[PDB]
């Protein structure tokens, strides 16, 4: 797997956040999906078949704002 | 073509950070959507637009929240 980590500025509470992990871990290359609730970091781990640019359009279509914190 | 239609969706929504996410997704469509208005207690979302109905259902499906109903008016 590679890895990506992104600042998801709309993360504050708990009940909004699993709408990320539920969707991402349904994609046929995602290996793991972590999140941090005070620092707004989201840390996703995946094989192949998608770009950080494609992920930014998916997670912005989840109704967030995200900027790619690292590609690692 | 270009005549405004009215749509209303009932959607499962816990937080003000749920309606504030729906608002952030639908903001991208204001060039062809003329009004957006959410009622959290009524669990519903009102839309007025020239965009095709199934494209809004699919932007809701990418927002990821579960849908109780959708209709045109
Ligand atoms: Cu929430």
């Amino acid at each position: 797997a590679r890895e990506v980590i992104l600042a998801v500025h709309g993360m504050t509470c708990s009940a909004c956040t699993n709408t990320i992990n539920t969707q991402l871990r349904a994609l046929k290359g995602v290996t793991k999906c972590d999140i941090s609730l005070v620092t707004n970091e989201c840390q996703v781990t995946y094989d192949n078949e998608v770009t950080a640019d494609s992920i930014k359009e998916i997670i912005e279509d989840c109704g967030f704002d995200c900027e790619i914190l690292r590609d690692s | 073509m270009a005549e405004i239609k009215h749509y209303q969706f009932n959607v499962v929504m816990t937080c003000s950070g749920c309606s504030g996410a729906v608002n952030k997704v639908l903001t991208k469509l204001e060039p062809d959507v003329s009004k957006i208005d959410i009622s959290l207690e009524k669990q519903l979302v009102d839309v007025y637009t020239t965009l095709p109905y199934d494209f809004i259902l699919e932007k809701i499906k990418k927002t990821g929240k579960e849908v109780r109903s959708g209709k045109q008016l």
